[PDB]
C-alpha cells in the first residue's frame, strides 16, 4: 500500500502459496539424466 | 489518483506473477511427446 | 456543411453489397452449399457430401 | 514427515541462538546490528547459505553422546527464549537490565 | 453526423471480425 | 550426414564433441585479443596529437584514457606508450591464444570426457555446468576486482567529474551502502533516472563493482559447491544450445543497455575522448549561445519548468535532464542559477561547449558504438529467440518435424 | 603515432585490422576446397 | 488427493482444446493488448487536443474534434515529457494528462508488451502442438519495426513525440519528418527493406501462380476448384513437376527450386531479413547515423557545382526540413 513494495510482496506470496500447494506433491526430489524433466504428478 | 496506482500495480503483479509461476509449473513437460 | 450525396454513398455503398452477399450466403445454407468442407459434386446440381457425413 | 523437519528446526534455530548469546556476552545487540556496515552484513549472510546448503547441508538419510545433545537440545531452548528477549531489550531499556 | 458514420463503420468491422473469427465454419478434416 | 548438419550449419557437428569446442571457442578468444591488440595499435598509428580523440575516430584509446593511462590534466593526453603496450601485450596473448585454440581444435584430445574427467563434462550432467559457471564467475568476479584494484591503489581512473575540467583522480571513499548501489539496479528506465545509465560520479561506479565482485565471488563458490534445486532442474533445458540460448538472451540485454549507456552517459564515458552525447551538444549550443548574448550587454533563452527548475529552452527543453561537468559548479539548488551564470563562469567551460557546438559528414565514436552494438544486441535477441526455440523443440524430440504416424493434432478434440 | 624504435613498422600496422574478418573468408575457401563436405 | 487449484489453472492455461490459446505468454498478452485496444479506441473517438511541441499549440487527432478516420490520430506524447514516464496517476489532473499526450504513451506500452508476449506465444503453442519453433522469428522482424518506430528512435531523439503517430496521416507525416531529417530513401538498410518488401510481393505473387496454375483437375465444369482439395488431404492437390518445368523454361534451363523446403525457406527468408534490415536502419537512423551523402558529388573544372538526382532529392529533403524545424 503506502511504500509500494507490499503489493509486490502481498500478490506474488498469494499466488506463490498456489504455487507450493502445487508442488508439494510434485516427486522431484530424485535427480534425473536427461535434457528435460518430463515428470510431472497430476493428481487429476 | 493513489487508488488507481494501486489498483494497476496489483494488477500488473498479478499478471506478471502468474507468467512466471506459470513457466515454473514444470513447463518443459507440457509437450505432446512427454515420456511417460 | 453535411455532404447530402455523399451520406448516401457511404449507406448504399456499404448496404447494398452487404445485402447481396448475405443474400447469397442464406440462400446458400438452405441448398446446404454454405460449407466449404464438403466433397465436390456427385452430379450436377447434387452438392457432395459433407466431410463429417 | 513434519517431525523431521521440526527436529533439524529446533536444532539449528537453537544453534545460531547460542552463537549470538555468546557474541553479545563477550562484547561487553541491535547497536551492533546498526554499527556494522552492510557490506558485511551481506557478507555475513552469504557464507550462511554456502554453509547452510553445502557444506554443513544435512543428509535425509554411546551414552556420553545421546545425553550430550539432550544438554545441546536443552540449551538451545534456553538460547533462543533469551535471544528474542534480549534484543526487546535493547529496543526498550537500550542495555541489558540486570 | 460525420463521426457517427465514422464510429458506426469501424464498430460494424470490428463485430464483422467478432463475427468471423467465433461464429466460423468449423474445420472438418476429410475421413 | 554422420550428423545431419551441412556445411552451412557445420559449426553444430561441435556440440557432443567437447575437444574441437573448446578449441573453437579459445580460437574464437584469440581473434577477440588479436582484434583489440591490433585496433590500439592502428589507433595509436593514425593518432595525431593536437586533435581530440573522437575526433580521429577512436574507440579503444578513449576506452584507455577513462582508465587513467597517458592522460593528463583536463583530458590531454599526454603520452601513447601505455596504449601501445596494451596493443602489444594483447597481441602476444593473441597469439598464445591462437596456438592454443588450434591445437585443441585439430590436434588436441577429441572429446576429452575420458582423458580428463575434471575437464570433461555432459550437457545434462547438472552438477558439472554449475561448476563451470562457478570457476568463471569467480574469474569474472576478479576481474571487477581488478578494476576496483586500478581504481582505488593502482594509477586511478579518469574523473571527469573533478574539479577544474577534470583529472585523473584515485578514489578512496567507494560507496559501499547497498541502497545506493541496488537502487541504481532498481531504478526505472525511463527519463529523469535513467536506471544503471544515470550513475553519475566515480564513487558509485567504483562501489558498486565491490559489489558485483563479491556477489560474482559468492555466487561462483555457491554454483561450484551446490547443484541446481528442484525447480530449476524441472524448468530448464539441460542441453548446450539451451545454455547458448541463456546466454545469447543475456548478452543481448547487455548489447543493448551498453548502446544506451554510451549514448547517454557521460561519466563512465566522458565527453574529453569519446565527445558530448546528444542532450549535451544541445545543451552546449543553448549554453554557448545564452554566454555570448550575456557578454554582449527573463531571457529568451531560458525558461522556467512546471517544476520550477531554470532550464534552457526551445527545442532544447526537451534536454533538462542532461547533466555535465561544465554545468554543474554554474547549477546550483533550482537548476541554473541566474546569478551563478554571469558571475563565477570560468573560461575553461566556456571553451568546452564551443567545442561541443561543432560536434552536434561527421559520425561521432558514441554514434558508431551505439548503432553497431544495439545492431548486435537486437540480433543477439533474435539468435535467443532461434536457439531456445531449437533447444526446447530438441529435447522434447520433434525439432526434425511431425512425425506422420502419430500427429498430435489429429488426437485432439475439434476447436469448435 | 606510432613510438619511434617502431615507426619502421608503419605498414604493417594497417592490414593488421583486416586479419580477423579475412579468417571468416578462410573457411569459406576451406570448405570450397573440400567441395561442401 | 485431490487435484490443487494451481494444477487446474495450470492445465486450463496450457490447454490446447481453447478457442483461442492462451498459455503463460498469454497471460501477459491479453490483458496489456485489450487495455492497448480499448484506450485506443477511446482515444480515437473522443480525446481533447495534445500539445505535441510543448509550446501551447495543440494537435486534434480525435474524431469528436473534427477529423475524419484518414487524419485521425493518436497524437504522440508532449515534448516537455519527452522520454519521462508519464502514467494516468503521475499527472495532475485527467485534463493534463490528456493534454500533455498520455494515451499515446500508454498505448504504446502495452502494445510493446503484447507483441512480445505474441511473439512468445507463437513459441508456446507451437510447442504445445510439436512444431517446428521458429514462425516467432519470422514475427520478430515487424515487431523489430514496431520497437524501432514506437520506442527506439524516441530514445534516440530523446522525446516520445518523435515516435510514429498512432494514425494515417500521423503516418506519413512521421515518414515526411524522417526523410526531411535523415535521408532515409539513400540508407542502405531502407534499400534492402524496400527490396525485401518488393521481393517478397514478387514471391508470393510467384509461388501463388505457380501453384494455381498447375492445380490438379478434381471438380466439375465451372465449379470452384478449391473443393478439388480436401481438408487434411495426403496426396498433393497440384503437379509440381508441371510448375518446375513452367518455371525452368521461362528463365533458364534448370532454375526452378526442385526441392520444396529451400523454397519455402526462401519464402519465409527473404522479407524477414528485409524488414529486420530496414528495422535496423530505422533504429541507427534514431542516434543520427544517417544515409548516404551525395550532395555536391560533381563539380566542374572552374570548381561550380553541377547537380545530380541526389540533389534535386536533397532540396526536397531542405524544404521539408525547413517546413518542420518551427523557429529553430
Ligand atoms: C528495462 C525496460 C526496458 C524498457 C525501457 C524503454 C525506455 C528506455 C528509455 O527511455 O531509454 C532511455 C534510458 C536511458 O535513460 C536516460 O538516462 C539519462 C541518464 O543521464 C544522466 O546521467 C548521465 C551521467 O553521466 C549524464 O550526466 C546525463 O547528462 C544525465 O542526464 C537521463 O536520465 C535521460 O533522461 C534518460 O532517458 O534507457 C534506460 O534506462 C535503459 C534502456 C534499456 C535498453 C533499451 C531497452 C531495450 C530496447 C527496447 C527493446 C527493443 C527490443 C527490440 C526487439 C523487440
Ligand atoms: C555466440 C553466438 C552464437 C553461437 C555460438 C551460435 C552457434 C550455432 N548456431 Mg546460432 N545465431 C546467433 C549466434 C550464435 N550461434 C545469432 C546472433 C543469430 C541470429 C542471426 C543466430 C542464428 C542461427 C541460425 C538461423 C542457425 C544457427 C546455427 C548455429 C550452429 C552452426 C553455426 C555455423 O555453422 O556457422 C556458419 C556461419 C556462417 C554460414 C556465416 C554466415 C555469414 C554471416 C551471416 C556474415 C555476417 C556478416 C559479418 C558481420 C561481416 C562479414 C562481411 C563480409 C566479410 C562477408 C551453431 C551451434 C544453425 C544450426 O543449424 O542450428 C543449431 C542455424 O541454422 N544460428
Ligand atoms: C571462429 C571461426 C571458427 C572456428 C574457430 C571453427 C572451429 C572448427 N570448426 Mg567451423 N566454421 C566456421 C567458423 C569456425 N569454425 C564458419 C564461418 C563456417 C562456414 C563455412 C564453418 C564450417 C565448418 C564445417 C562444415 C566444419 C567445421 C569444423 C570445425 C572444427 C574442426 C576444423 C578442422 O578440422 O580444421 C581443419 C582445417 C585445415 C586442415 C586447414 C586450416 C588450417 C589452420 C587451422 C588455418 C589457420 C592457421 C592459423 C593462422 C595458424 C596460427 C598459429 C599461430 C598463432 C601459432 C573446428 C573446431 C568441422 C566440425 O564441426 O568437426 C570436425 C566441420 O566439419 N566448421
Ligand atoms: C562494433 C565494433 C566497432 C565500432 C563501434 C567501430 C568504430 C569505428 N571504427 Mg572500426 N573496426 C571494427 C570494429 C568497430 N569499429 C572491426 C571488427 C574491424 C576489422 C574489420 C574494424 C576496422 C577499422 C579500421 C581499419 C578503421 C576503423 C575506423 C572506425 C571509425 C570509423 C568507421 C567507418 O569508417 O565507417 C565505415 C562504415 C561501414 C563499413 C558500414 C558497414 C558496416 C557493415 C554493414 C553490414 C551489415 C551487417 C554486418 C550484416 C550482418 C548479417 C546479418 C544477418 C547479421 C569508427 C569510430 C576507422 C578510423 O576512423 O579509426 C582509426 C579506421 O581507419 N575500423
Ligand atoms: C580455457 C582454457 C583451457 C582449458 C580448460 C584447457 C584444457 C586442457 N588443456 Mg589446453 N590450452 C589453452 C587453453 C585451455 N586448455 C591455452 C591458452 C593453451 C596455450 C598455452 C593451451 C595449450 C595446451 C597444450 C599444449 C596442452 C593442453 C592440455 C590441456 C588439458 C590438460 C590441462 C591440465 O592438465 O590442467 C590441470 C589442471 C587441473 C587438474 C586440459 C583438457 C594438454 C592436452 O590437451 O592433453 C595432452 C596439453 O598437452 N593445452
Ligand atoms: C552469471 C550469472 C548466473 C547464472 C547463469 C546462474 C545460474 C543459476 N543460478 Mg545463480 N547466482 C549468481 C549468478 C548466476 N547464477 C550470483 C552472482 C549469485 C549470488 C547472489 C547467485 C546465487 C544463486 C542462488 C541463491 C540460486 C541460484 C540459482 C541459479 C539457477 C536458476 C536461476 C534462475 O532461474 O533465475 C541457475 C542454474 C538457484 C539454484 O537452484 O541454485 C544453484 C538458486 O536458488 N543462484
Ligand atoms: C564484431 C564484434 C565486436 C567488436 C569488435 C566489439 C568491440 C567493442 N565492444 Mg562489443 N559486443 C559484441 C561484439 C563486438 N564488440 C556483441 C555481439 C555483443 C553482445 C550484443 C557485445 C557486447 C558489448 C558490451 C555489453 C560492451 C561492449 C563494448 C565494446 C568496446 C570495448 C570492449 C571491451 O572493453 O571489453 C573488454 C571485456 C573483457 C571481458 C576483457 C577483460 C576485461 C578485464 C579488464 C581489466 C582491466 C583492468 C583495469 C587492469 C588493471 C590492472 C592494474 C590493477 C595493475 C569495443 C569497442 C563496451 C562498450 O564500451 O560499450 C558499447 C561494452 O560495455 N560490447
Ligand atoms: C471492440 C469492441 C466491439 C467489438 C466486440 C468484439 C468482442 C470483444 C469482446 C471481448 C471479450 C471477448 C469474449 C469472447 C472470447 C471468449 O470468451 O472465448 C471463449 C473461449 C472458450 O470459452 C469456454 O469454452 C468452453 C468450451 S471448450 O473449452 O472450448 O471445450 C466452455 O466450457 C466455457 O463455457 C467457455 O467459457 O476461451 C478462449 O478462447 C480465451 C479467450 C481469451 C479472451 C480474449 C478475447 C480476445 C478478443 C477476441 C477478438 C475480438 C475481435
Ligand atoms: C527470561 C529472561 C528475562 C528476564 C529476567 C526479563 C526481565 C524483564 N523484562 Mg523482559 N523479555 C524477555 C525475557 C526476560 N525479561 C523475553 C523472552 C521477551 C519477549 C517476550 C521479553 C520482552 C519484554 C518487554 C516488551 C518488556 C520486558 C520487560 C522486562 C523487565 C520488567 C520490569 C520489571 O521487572 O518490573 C524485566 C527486567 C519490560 C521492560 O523492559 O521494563 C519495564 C518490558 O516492557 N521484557
Ligand atoms: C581451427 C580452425 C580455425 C580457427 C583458427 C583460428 C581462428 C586461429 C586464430 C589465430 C590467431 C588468433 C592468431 C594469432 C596470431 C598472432 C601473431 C602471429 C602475433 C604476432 C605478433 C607480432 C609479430 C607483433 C609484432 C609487433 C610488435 C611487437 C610491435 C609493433 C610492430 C609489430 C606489430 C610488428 C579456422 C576457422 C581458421 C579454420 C578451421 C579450423
Ligand atoms: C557495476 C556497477 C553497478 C552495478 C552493480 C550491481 C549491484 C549490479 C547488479 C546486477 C543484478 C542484481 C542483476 C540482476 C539481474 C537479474 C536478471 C536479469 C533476472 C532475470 C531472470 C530470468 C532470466 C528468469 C526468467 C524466468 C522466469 C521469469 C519465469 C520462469 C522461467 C525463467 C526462469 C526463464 C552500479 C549500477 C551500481 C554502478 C556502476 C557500477
Ligand atoms: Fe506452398
Amino acid at each position: 500500500d503506502d511504500s509500494l513494495g507490499f503489493v509486490l510482496i502481498g500478490v506474488t506470496a498469494v499466488i506463490g502459496l498456489a504455487w507450493a500447494q502445487w508442488q508439494s506433491y510434485q516427486d522431484d526430489g530424485d535427480d534425473f539424466f536427461d535434457t528435460y524433466d518430463s515428470r510431472r504428478a497430476a493428481a487429476a | 489518483m493513489f487508488t488507481l496506482k494501486i489498483l494497476v500495480y496489483t494488477v500488473v503483479i498479478f499478471f506478471i506473477s502468474l507468467f512466471t509461476f506459470g513457466f515454473l509449473s514444470s513447463d518443459p513437460s507440457r509437450n505432446p511427446n512427454r515420456k511417460d | 456543411e453535411v455532404s447530402f450525396g455523399a451520406f448516401l454513398a457511404v449507406i448504399l455503398g456499404l448496404f447494398i453489397p452487404v445485402v447481396f452477399l448475405v443474400t447469397l450466403y442464406i440462400q446458400s445454407e438452405a441448398q446446404g452449399t454454405a460449407t466449404n468442407f464438403r466433397l465436390p459434386d456427385k452430379a450436377p446440381g447434387v452438392p457432395g457430401d459433407r466431410y463429417d457425413a | 514427515g513434519k517431525y523431521r523437519r521440526f527436529q533439524e528446526m529446533e536444532i539449528k534455530h537453537g544453534r545460531i541462538a547460542m552463537l549470538a548469546t555468546l557474541h553479545v556476552f563477550i562484547t561487553g545487540t541491535l547497536a551492533s546490528w546498526a554499527a556494522l556496515p552492510q557490506a558485511g552484513w551481506a557478507q555475513i549472510v552469504a557464507v550462511v547459505a554456502i554453509l547452510d546448503n553445502s557444506l554443513f547441508a544435512q543428509d535425509p538419510n554411546p551414552k556420553v553422546k545421546e545425553y550430550k545433545l539432550n544438554i545441546e537440545r536443552n540449551n538451545g531452548r534456553a538460547a533462543m527464549m533469551g535471544i528474542i528477549g534480549m534484543m526487546t531489550h535493547e529496543y526498550l531499556t537500550g542495555n541489558p537490565l540486570y | 453526423m460525420e463521426a457517427l458514420v465514422y464510429t458506426f463503420l469501424l464498430i460494424g468491422t470490428l463485430i464483422v471480425i467478432f463475427f468471423a473469427i467465433f461464429f466460423r465454419d468449423p474445420p472438418r478434416i476429410v475421413k | 550426414e554422420s550428423t545431419g548438419f551441412a556445411w552451412w550449419s557445420g559449426n553444430a557437428r561441435l556440440i557432443n564433441v567437447s575437444g574441437k569446442l573448446l578449441g573453437a571457442h579459445v580460437a574464437h578468444a584469440g581473434l577477440m585479443v588479436f582484434w583489440c591488440g591490433a585496433m590500439t595499435l592502428f589507433e595509436v598509428a593514425h593518432y595525431i596529437p593536437e586533435k581530440p580523440l573522437y575526433e580521429q575516430g577512436c574507440i579503444l584509446i578513449p576506452h584507455l584514457t577513462t582508465l587513467g593511462w597517458g592522460v593528463g590534466p583536463g583530458g590531454e593526453v599526454t603520452d601513447v606508450y601505455p596504449f601501445f603496450v596494451v596493443g602489444v601485450l594483447h597481441l602476444i596473448s593473441s597469439a598464445v591464444l591462437g596456438f592454443g585454440g588450434v591445437y585443441h581444435s585439430l590436434i588436441g584430445p577429441d572429446t576429452l570426457e575420458e582423458s580428463f574427467p575434471f575437464f570433461g563434462y555432459d550437457w545434462r550432467d547438472k552438477n558439472k555446468m554449475t561448476t563451470i559457471l562457478g570457476i568463471h564467475l569467480i574469474l569474472l568476479g576478479i576481474g571487477s576486482f581488478l578494476l576496483v584494484a586500478k581504481a582505488c591503489f593502482v594509477g586511478g581512473l579518469y574523473d571527469t567529474w573533478a574539479p577544474g575540467g577534470g583529472d585523473v583522480r584515485i578514489v578512496t571513499a567507494p560507496t559501499l551502502n547497498p541502497l545506493i548501489i541496488f537502487g541504481y539496479v532498481l531504478k526505472s528506465p525511463f527519463g529523469g533516472d535513467g536506471w544503471i545509465i544515470s550513475v553519475n560520479n566515480l564513487e558509485d561506479l567504483v562501489g558498486g563493482h565491490i559489489w558485483l565482485g563479491f556477489l560474482c565471488v559468492v555466487g561462483g563458490i555457491w554454483h561450484i559447491l551446490t547443484k541446481p534445486f528442484a525447480w530449476a532442474r524441472r524448468t530448464f533445458v539441460w542441453s548446450g544450445e539451451a545454455y547458448l540460448s541463456y546466454s545469447l538472451a543475456a548478452l543481448s540485454v547487455m548489447g543493448l543497455t551498453a548502446s544506451v549507456f554510451v549514448w547517454y552517459n557521460n561519466t563512465a564515458y566522458p565527453s574529453e575522448f569519446f565527445g558530448p552525447t546528444g542532450p549535451e551538444a544541445s545543451q552546449s549550443q543553448a549554453f554557448t549561445f545564452l554566454v555570448r548574448d550575456q557578454r554582449l550587454g527573463l531571457g529568451k533563452y531560458l525558461m522556467r519548468s512546471p517544476s520550477g527548475e531554470i532550464i534552457f529552452g526551445g527545442e532544447t527543453m526537451r534536454f533538462w535532464d542532461m547533466r555535465a561537468p561544465w554545468v554543474e559548479p554554474l547549477r546550483g539548488p533550482n537548476g541554473l542559477d541566474l546569478n551563478k551564470i554571469r558571475n563565477d563562469i570560468q573560461p575553461w567551460q566556456e571553451r568546452r561547449a564551443a567545442e561541443y557546438m561543432t560536434h552536434a559528414n561527421y559520425v561521432s565514436p558514441r554514434s558508431w558504438l551505439t548503432t553497431s552494438h544495439f545492431f548486435l544486441g537486437f540480433f543477439l535477441w533474435v539468435g535467443h529467440l532461434w536457439h531456445a526455440g531449437r533447444a526446447r523443440a530438441a529435447a522434447a524430440g520433434f525439432e526434425k518435424g511431425i512425425n506422420r504416424e502419430n500427429e498430435p493434432v489429429l488426437s485432439m478434440r475439434p476447436l469448435d | 603515432a606510432l613510438p619511434e624504435p617502431y615507426t619502421a613498422f608503419r605498414p604493417i600496422v594497417d592490414v593488421m585490422p583486416a586479419i580477423p574478418v579475412l579468417f571468416l573468408l578462410l573457411a569459406f575457401v576451406w570448405q570450397a576446397s573440400v567441395g561442401f563436405r | 488427493e485431490s487435484a490443487s487449484f494451481w494444477e487446474q489453472f495450470c492445465a486450463w492455461i496450457t490447454s490446447t482444446e481453447n478457442r483461442l490459446y492462451i498459455g503463460w505468454f498469454g497471460c501477459l498478452m491479453f490483458p496489456t493488448l485489450l487495455t492497448a485496444t480499448s484506450a485506443y479506441i477511446i482515444a480515437f473517438i473522443a480525446a481533447p487536443p495534445v500539445d505535441i511541441d510543448g509550446i501551447r499549440e495543440p494537435v486534434a487527432g480525435s474524431l469528436l474534434y473534427g477529423n475524419n478516420i484518414i487524419s485521425g490520430a493518436v497524437v504522440p506524447s508532449s515534448n516537455a515529457i519527452g522520454v519521462h514516464f508519464y502514467p494516468i496517476w503521475e499527472a495532475a489532473s485527467i485534463d493534463e494528462w490528456l493534454y500533455n499526450g498520455g494515451p499515446y504513451q500508454l498505448v504504446v506500452f502495452h502494445f510493446f508488451i503484447g507483441v512480445c508476449a505474441y511473439i512468445g506465444r507463437e513459441w508456446e503453442l507451437s510447442y504445445r502442438l510439436g512444431m517446428r519453433p521458429w514462425i516467432c522469428v519470422a514475427f520478430s522482424a515487424p515487431v523489430a519495426a514496431a520497437a524501432a518506430v514506437f520506442v527506439i528512435y524516441p530514445i534516440g531523439q530523446g522525446s516520445f513525440s518523435d515516435g510514429m503517430p498512432l494514425g494515417i496521416s500521423g503516418t506519413f507525416n512521421f515518414m515526411l519528418v524522417f526523410q526531411a531529417e535523415h535521408n532515409i530513401l539513400m540508407h542502405p538498410f531502407h534499400m534492402l527493406g524496400v527490396a525485401g518488401v518488393f521481393g517478397g510481393s514478387l514471391f508470393s505473387a510467384m509461388h501463388g501462380s505457380l501453384v494455381t496454375s498447375s492445380l490438379i483437375r478434381e471438380t466439375s465444369e465451372n465449379e470452384s476448384l478449391n473443393y478439388g482439395y480436401k481438408f487434411g488431404q495426403e496426396e498433393e492437390t497440384y503437379n509440381i513437376v508441371a510448375a518446375h518445368g513452367y518455371f525452368g523454361r521461362l528463365i533458364f534451363q534448370y532454375a526452378s527450386f526442385n526441392n520444396s523446403r529451400a523454397l519455402h525457406f526462401f519464402l519465409g527468408a527473404w522479407p524477414v531479413v528485409g524488414i529486420w534490415f530496414t528495422a535496423m536502419g530505422v533504429a541507427t537512423m534514431a542516434f543520427n547515423l544517417n544515409g548516404f551523402n551525395f550532395n555536391q558529388s560533381v563539380v566542374d573544372s572552374q570548381g561550380r557545382v553541377i547537380n545530380t538526382w541526389a540533389d534535386i532529392l536533397n532540396r526536397s529533403n531542405l524544404g521539408m526540413e525547413v517546413m518542420h524545424e518551427r523557429n529553430a
